[PDB]
RNA sequence: AAUGUCUGACUGCUCCCUAGCAUGCUACUACCG
RNA sequence: GCGGUAGUAGCAUGCUAGGGAGCAG
């Protein structure tokens, strides 16, 4: 703040002050000079500070509106992300079997917990120990949920492949033990 | 969801060797002593999450005695008529820490700040209006806690999606904040224990009984064994404050949403979705308050069973038979409410069984001779009630009892009470368990809390918590506090030393000397500000 | 004294875990088992034998060159 | 806060105008500031007059008036000169040593590293100044050749959001943490810096984010000169203390040796007879054979193999795959593809295969450093840092191609100047020698031995009658960054039409675009001399397009001519290398 | 909502909402757009309106930037400056905004009505961005013109090929042409369904 | 705040005011030395204030950068600080079994599993060369972890079962140096 | 070549640091009545 | 000689906001 009209008036007031006080003349001179200094600092009491308030309010409004622009930008971004996720998830389900089991529903409104129980293709079985492996995932195929499942890969905790041979009664205490059995719907 | 189940593990804590060396140098941790190390950072191995989610098998279908329930619900409601609730617009909610997790699937794209910052007030009010007419099931995620404890079971907390909290807030916040700002009530949530708060709370609960004894109990597996009916009852009692804002169908749909979101919804433990059978999910929008409601319910039910299961002819006072007789009336013979009976019975309870309730953690100051005769409830009634209405067996090794009414509570909110003469009168004070404070001092989460130089502030907080030990008649106990003070002094000295060393400056002014002098601390417990 | 055993067991488990041992599965289960058993023990002797059994793990590997730190 | 990099006496001062900003005791800092162009010292605070605008950065013109720093025209009546009494006003002034020959670092700091004599200077001082010269040479490279950076801001947006603009055509450097610039605001007057500044691009240009050292207001008329910036400080030795052992110290040699490595059992023992060994293995002499026979001779040992490029590490990997069990070998990959048949990244292993930049931090029985030719003192530093083995093996041949010194423009680095292990191979000489060239024909072996092997490379296979040469200059045409000899390529085409069995030959040239235009006309496989190092072919066609010190480089010519298994043709633009080449000449 | 000026391409988030398509104008360009033509409505990412309740004054020239919002001359705060000053409207990028004087053809397209030939003459002989803007504006105007039409109820369906279609009351009927394709609507009572698209002749 | 030219100004003001009050001056002269001394305080308080503000600002900047440097440099070196702390603790414990196995390991004898505790459950050990075999395996007994073990099988590096009496100082070069012993608990 | 990201619930209370604003209190200076 | 307003600094209290931490259910 230096190129200010009130500051130019302040400057010429100080100039007349130093001039007419350097040539010391009368008391009226000093009186008018002090009054002029007062009016000059009255000019530069506001033109020096109120414009700083203008500046601070402009800056806070500008920063706020930048942050608002950021808000709307990240808004559009998360919108795009959500919709692409929805589309890619959908493009994995539309087997006509689903359409079929929905048609055979008298109103179109079916429960959810049975959709993967009928129309899903892959199975994942988690078995705690050997004895449970005996009762349920035996041979290269087994029957669950009224369908046949052909076993296709087995892994352990570290997820390291385990052929069906190693699941011996006696080899058992040599692997991690929640074993993950992946299967496929036979047909 | 994805092709391989994830196995989550829990790491062990971190050791602060400097403090341990200090404490053994000053003669602590002696063999056979009382104070010791009992609180550690227990580690868990692979299938920890699922082995703790499996604890829901203690939740079984439970059918409630409908008539006595329909009466106790009225009395419980009467315990709750000093507050005010109702819907509020989006531009009046108060969210502290907008920087927490936003549940599953939202946590893939930022914290709650994003969604609370990308939806104008119109969208939020529209979402509310929508759930007032529809149902939105949600997914809940299960997270493993990592904090000090004294029992080596894992602990989990449920993280509810943003769609649930963003609306439950607008539905309940007015009543919640109105509860958290009332003094002298029965529910004591929001009442600070500093600056004499403990004394006022104890005096209020004491409150004019005749032959006072104390008593406190404990629910085993509280959050996993609560049956659905009492949870629904609690939600209804909370929503009772909505007679004008909402219309009737709106209230039912809000009930349905809250049920389908926090009572029996899918849970994303591990990496797969399971089905939660029942019981609360400790992390929703209104846990502590609903637990308080359920607590008061069980207390009232026990009093009712006590009074009804006693022989009439053995009753001396005519007014008490009148009470028991007409209570059987209003329970089974009648069909609809009778306000005056409820009123005078509630007043009777307020005279013979005063209570202090924080969430599932109670203290009771009750007549003793009435209890002996069988006109209020003693521990045995609580045991029977929990058995047939909660499906758990409350062992009597966890239910304390007190006779002299001058040594407080035995224990409430895991604090003990001591009656100390301060200034010129005799006030109550709370003091923790010393092994807890020492454990907190020695074992820290991250390795930057293991360099006392940077973090003196937490030692200040710990000392503020440890102060009231100084008034204990024992002797190791006061030495705890004094050890903390001398530690703070040592830290400040070595810090100035280091600073002068690496650069050569000395600080100009500190005003830290008030931290190792024991009036700054005692200010907290005596009464002003 | 017993507190010293509990404390060094905490530090040892921390070192093991930061040496990536939790990648393997059954081994980490055993280490966690021994650590949680030591933290709850009451008498010093059996705690010491669990301590040696658990230190054997760190010794069985060649990630930490003890011949360096054993210089006093 | 540190130790005087010359004196180890503890210093709190850093040399401002100096590129690395090192620690110099009051006496050493004094010596540098009076003996060089460095007049700026950096301590807790930068040394400058703090009067408004007084940009007095001369260390000799500052005086401690009051609590702030002052010039002469600013010092209040209470002060004194810092730069006085042979030392500077710096902490630990009494415990100052003052190096005797500061001229060493005084020359290492004020040079350009484009002259070979500066490399001699680096090679010919103590190990501390050796690693110092290493850091400063990598710093000179990055500040010159490796990427750049000045940008002038367009306008301010927020506290950390700013519009920028580089100078149209000026190198626009990437925006990373290892890229900071000196922020200059010039009032008119007042060429004052506002600190050091890294930048990063956000989700919209050009309002980017910046992290600033100082917390000053960034004006719109500012600009950020690229600084002498980004390296990694070196604190690791180079050639460990050589300790010859009279016994195979710490190795258990096998009870049964194979014939393939029977040619080197005394060699492996002599490796065991010393702290570290250096062997000279010419191309196609069985360097990988020796390398795997090292471990096959001591079966109960933990060995780690390393080399510069991924290609040589992978070559040792396949050689091991043939001779070393897969379960005990391990390929280490950085976060480009390479070997993976071995278990990828396994530190607790008997055989570790990792490049010099991707070494882990552990111990071993032996670290066999392959490709010593491309090795520099930084590489030795890092291999001694990341690995602590009781024995080291520096396999290779300094007469082969080195690591390129791109910032070097004038001069030729003698193989003695590629490193210091190669220096010892040109002084004390290689401890051993692979004296059986099982790749090149008798002509090519006698050629490379009379050239850069001193007649000492023996010809396994005999005169193949297919190593040819042609003295043809051609017309040397230059495109942007190569040289293309179309008439040379023309006589090569005439050879192909005359020798259709030589259509399988590998076109070789000292450049890339000559290779490219040859392929565009010949169609043959055209590779460069450096890329062919580590590759051997049946028939070769080498067309020395130019006669520059690059094309006529005896290391380059040596390795390029050794690329042949059966025969080779050489269209020679130079006559010296033509006559030194003992091949079957041809008519144009 | 930050972009390049449609005339000088300096970054900007200024638009004059009274223009139908709302293009990105620089500070100088937006000032020239608002002082000369009838677009007395300017908006950045936030609207420029007297945020006082009850005061719905529209033009920016009579607005004053207050504490946090922009207020009229009346409900102005004492400490406030206007939004039209020195030929730049208060928005982002005040100092790097360059502008120019090509506001002539800009006002010509932003004030035209496309009912005459000369408008299309100028729209074909203007600058590239101006040409795309003119195309956009005339497409929006013809879309609004076609939507200014209305309905057409069926009197009798003679066949799939012959139709007895009467058009809206007091409405200029659309001529028998191929371009105007008609979508059909049949309400159950309750749920008007789109019965397809149909062409006439 | 002494090192100020404003300090000299204010001090001259105080001295002149003292002269005015001590010389018995008139009424208006002390007003000149009160209005000027009070404008002098209104400037001196102000400059001392701003300078102490800038000082404390620099000071808190210093403490902040110090905190940062400390934290980061410690986070850098946990992987070694933990090891040295662990081993000083182990040495301070001072038990027989711990020290036994630590010394065996610093020589070269390391187990190949977890040292069991029951009398069953095998235990395997690596022996580097035969001297430690002299200091340890004496006959059919085996002393490890200060407990007694029965040798049940030996083998050298090339998986060759090696008879007990087969080993001796003379025949020592007739075996792969890293022998392996499989013992049980007493 | 990238860069970048990794599980942390709902409440209540308390201490510490910083910022802002107003208000409130006191002093210094200025103008006018 | 008083009042008033305006300024500036100092000081306090309170409220909001931002950050770091502790305990409790
Ligand atoms: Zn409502
Ligand atoms: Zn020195
Ligand atoms: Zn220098
Ligand atoms: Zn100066
Ligand atoms: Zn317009
Ligand atoms: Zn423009
Ligand atoms: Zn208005």
């Amino acid at each position: 703040f230096s190129s200010l009209p009130s500051y130019a008036a302040f400057a010429t007031a100080q100039e007349a002050y130093e001039q007419a006080v350097a040539n010391g003349d009368s008391e009226v001179v000093l009186k008018k000079l002090k009054k002029s200094l007062n009016v000059a600092k009255s000019e530069f009491d506001r033109d020096a500070a109120m414009q700083r308030k203008l500046e601070k309010m402009a800056d806070q409004a500008m920063t706020q509106m930048y942050k608002q622009a950021r808000s709307e930008d990240k808004r559009a971004k998360v919108t795009s992300a959500m919709q692409t996720m929805l589309f890619t998830m959908l493009r994995k389900l539309d087997n006509d079997a689903l359409n079929n089991i929905i048609n055979n529903a008298r109103d179109g409104c079916v429960p959810l917990n049975i959709i993967p129980l009928t129309t899903a293709a892959k199975l994942m079985v988690v078995i705690p120990d050997y004895n449970t492996y005996k009762n349920t995932c035996d041979g290269t195929t087994f029957t669950y949920a009224s369908a046949l499942w052909e076993i296709q890969q087995v892994v352990d905790a570290d997820s390291k492949i385990v052929q069906l041979s190693e699941i011996s009664m006696d080899n058992s205490p040599n692997l991690a033990w929640p074993l993950i059995v992946t299967a496929l719907r036979a047909n | 969801l994805t092709n391989n189940v994830a196995f989550q593990t829990v790491k062990p804590g971190n050791f602060n060797k400097d403090f341990y060396d200090f404490a053994v140098s000053k003669g602590f941790f002696k063999e056979g002593s009382s104070v010791e190390l009992k609180h550690f950072f227990f580690a868990q191995d692979g299938n920890a999450a699922i082995s703790d989610y499996d604890y829901y098998r203690y939740n079984l279908p439970t059918m409630c005695d409908i008539r006595q329930l329909l009466f106790v619900v009225e009395v419980v409601d009467k315990y709750f008529d000093c507050y005010d609730g109702g819907c509020i617009n989006a531009n009046q909610v108060i969210v502290n820490n907008l920087d927490k997790s936003a549940g599953f699937p939202f946590n893939k794209w930022g914290k709650a700040r994003l969604y609370y910052d990308s939806m104008s007030y119109e969208d939020q009010d529209a979402l509310f209006a929508y759930t007032k007419r529809n149902v939105i099931p949600t997914i809940t995620q299960m997270n493993l806690k990592y904090a000090i404890s004294a029992k080596n079971r894992a602990r989990t907390v449920a993280g509810v999606s943003i769609c649930s909290t963003m609306t439950n807030r607008q539905f309940h916040q007015k009543l919640l904040k109105s509860i958290a700002a009332t003094r002298g009530a029965t529910v004591v949530i929001g009442t600070s224990k500093f600056y004499g708060g403990w004394h006022n709370m104890l005096k209020t609960v004491y409150s004019d009984v005749e032959n006072p004894h104390l008593m406190g109990w404990d629910y085993p597996k509280c959050d996993r064994a609560m049956p659905n009916m009492l949870r629904i009852m609690a939600s209804l009692v909370l929503a009772r404050k909505h007679t004008t804002c909402c219309s009737l169908s709106h209230r039912f749909y809000r009930l349905a949403n809250e049920c389908a979101q926090v009572l029996s919804e899918m849970v994303m433990c591990g990496g797969s979705l399971y089905v939660k059978p029942g019981g609360t999910s400790s992390g929703d929008a209104t846990t502590a308050y609903a637990n308080s409601v359920f607590n008061i319910c069980q207390a009232v039910t026990a009093n009712v069973n006590a009074l009804l299961s006693t022989d009439g002819n053995k009753i001396a006072d005519k007014y008490v038979r009148n009470l028991q007789h007409r209570l059987y009336e209003c329970l089974y013979r009648n069909r609809d409410v009778d306000t005056d009976f409820v009123n005078e019975f509630y007043a009777y309870l307020r005279k013979h069984f005063s209570m202090m309730i924080l969430s599932d953690d109670a203290v009771v100051c009750f007549n003793s001779t009435y209890a002996s005769q069988g006109l209020v409830a003693s521990i045995k009634n609580f045991k029977s009630v929990l058995y047939y209405q909660n499906n758990v067996f409350m062992s009597e090794a966890k239910c304390w009892t007190e006779t002299d009414l001058t040594k407080g509570p035995h224990e409430f909110c895991s604090q003990h009470t001591m009656l100390v003469k301060q200034g010129d009168d005799y006030v109550y004070l709370p003091y923790p368990d010393p092994s807890r404070i020492l454990g907190a001092g020695c074992f820290v989460d991250d390795i930057v809390k293991t360099d006392g130089t940077l973090m003196i502030e937490r030692f200040v907080s710990l000392a503020i918590d440890a102060y009231p030990l100084t008034k204990h008649p024992n002797q190791e106990y006061a030495d705890v506090f004094h050890l903390y003070l001398q530690y703070i002094r040592k830290l400040h000295d070595e810090l100035t030393g280091h600073m002068l060393d690496m650069y050569s400056v000395m600080l100009t002014n500190d005003n830290t000397s008030r931290y190792w002098e024991p009036e700054f601390y005692e200010a907290m417990y005596t009464p002003h500000t | 004294k017993m507190s010293d055993v509990k404390c060094t067991s905490v530090v040892l488990l921390s070192v093991l875990q930061q040496l990536r041992v939790e990648s393997s599965s059954k081994l980490w289960a055993q280490c966690v088992q021994l650590h949680n058993d030591i933290l709850l023990a009451k008498d010093t002797t059996e705690a010491f034998e669990k301590m040696v059994s658990l230190l054997s793990v760190l010794l069985s590997m060649q990630g930490a060159v003890d011949i360096n730190k054993l210089c006093e | 806060v540190g130790a005087c990099v010359l004196c180890n006496s503890q210093t709190s001062l850093r040399c401002g105008a100096c590129i690395r900003r090192p620690f110099l005791c009051c006496k050493c800092c004094y010596d540098h500031v009076i003996s060089t162009s460095h007049k700026l010292v950096l301590s807790v605070n930068p040394y400058v007059c703090n009067a408004p605008g007084c940009d007095v950065t001369d260390v000799t013109q500052l005086y401690l008036g009051g609590m702030s720093y002052y010039c002469k025209s600013h010092k209040p009546p209470i002060s004194f000169p810092l730069c006085a009494n042979g030392q500077v006003f710096g902490l630990y002034k009494n415990t100052c040593v003052g190096s005797d020959n500061v001229t060493d670092f005084n020359a290492i700091a004020t040079c350009d590293w484009t002259n070979a004599g500066d490399y001699i200077l680096a090679n010919t001082c103590t190990e501390r100044l050796k690693l110092f010269a290493a850091e400063t040479l990598k710093a000179t490279e990055e500040t010159f050749k490796l990427s750049y950076g000045i940008a002038t801001v367009r306008e301010v947006l927020s506290d950390r959001e700013l519009h920028l603009s580089w100078e149209v055509g000026k190198p626009r450097p990437p925006l990373n943490r290892n890229y900071v610039f000196t922020g200059y605001r010039v009032t008119k007057n007042s060429k004052v810096q506002i600190g050091e500044y890294t930048f990063e691009k956000g989700d919209y240009g050009d309002a980017v984010v910046y992290r600033g050292t100082t917390t000053y207001k960034l004006n719109v008329g500012d600009y950020f000169v690229l600084t002498s910036h980004t390296v990694m400080p070196l604190s690791a030795p180079t050639l460990v203390p050589q300790e010859h052992y009279v016994r195979i110290t710490g190795l258990y040699p096998t009870l049964n040796i194979s014939d393939e490595f029977s040619s080197n059992v005394a060699n492996y023992q002599k490796v065991g007879m010393q702290k570290y060994s250096t062997l000279q293995g010419p191309p196609g002499t069985g360097k990988s054979h020796f390398a795997i026979g090292l471990a096959l001779y001591y079966p109960s040992a933990r060995i780690v193999y390393t080399a510069c490029s991924h290609a040589a590490v992978d070559a040792l990997c396949e050689k091991a795959l043939k001779y070393l069990p897969i379960d005990k070998c391990s390929r280490i990959i950085p976060a480009v593809e390479c070997f993976d048949k071995f278990k990828v990244n396994s530190t607790l292993e008997q055989y570790v295969f990792c490049t010099v930049n991707a070494l882990p931090e552990t111990t071993a029985d032996i670290v066999v450093f392959d490709e010593i030719s491309m090795a520099t003192n930084y590489d030795l530093s890092v291999v001694n840092a990341r690995l602590r083995a009781k024995h080291y093996v520096y396999i290779g041949d300094p007469a082969q191609l080195p690591a390129p010194r791109t910032l070097l423009t004038k001069g030729t680095l003698e193989p003695e100047y590629f490193n210091s292990v190669c220096r010892l191979m040109k002084t004390i000489g290689p401890d051993m020698f692979l004296g059986t060239c099982r790749r090149c024909p008798a002509e090519i072996v006698d050629t490379v031995s009379a050239l850069v092997y001193d007649n000492k490379l023996k010809a396994h296979k005999d005169k193949s009658a297919q190593c040819f040469k042609m003295f043809y200059k051609g017309v040397i045409t230059h495109d942007v960054s190569s040289a293309i000899n179309r008439p040379q390529i023309g006589v090569v085409r005439e050879f192909l039409t005359r020798n259709p069995a030589w259509r399988k030959a590998v076109f070789i040239s000292p450049y890339n675009s000559q290779n490219a235009v040859a392929s565009k006309i010949l169609g043959l496989p055209t590779q460069t001399v450096d890329s062919s190092q580590g590759s051997e072919y049946d028939y070769v066609i080498f067309t020395q397009t130019t006669e520059t010190a690059h094309s006529c480089n005896v290391n380059r010519f040596n390795v390029a001519i050794t690329r042949a298994k059966v025969g080779i043709l050489c269209i020679m633009s130079d006559r010296d290398l033509y006559d030194k080449l003992q091949f079957t000449s041809l008519e144009i | 909502a930050v972009g390049a000026c449609v005339l000088c391409n300096s970054q900007t988030s200024l638009r004059c909402g009274a223009c139908i398509r709302r293009p990105f104008l620089c500070c100088k360009c937006c000032y020239d757009h608002v002082i000369s033509t009838s677009h007395k409505l300017v908006l950045s990412v936030n609207p420029y309106v007297c945020n006082a309740p009850g005061c719905d004054v529209t033009d920016v020239t009579q607005l004053y930037l207050g504490g946090m919002s922009y207020y009229c001359k009346s409900h102005k705060p004492p400490i406030s400056f206007p939004l039209c000053a020195n030929g730049q409207v208060f928005g982002l990028y005040k100092n790097t905004c360059v502008g120019s004087d090509n506001v002539t053809d800009f006002n010509a397209i932003a004030t035209c009505d496309w009912t005459n030939a000369g408008d299309y003459i100028l729209a074909n002989t203007c600058t590239e961005r101006l040409k795309l803007f003119a195309a956009e504006t005339l497409k929006a105007t013809e879309e609004t013109f076609k939507l200014s039409y209305g309905i057409a109820t069926v009197r009798e369906v003679l066949s799939d090929r012959e139709l007895h279609l009467s058009w809206e009351v007091g409405k200029p009927r659309p001529p028998l042409n191929r371009n105007y394709v008609f979508t059909g609507y049949r309400v159950t009572k309750n749920s008007k369904v789109q019965i397809g698209e149909y062409t006439f002749e």
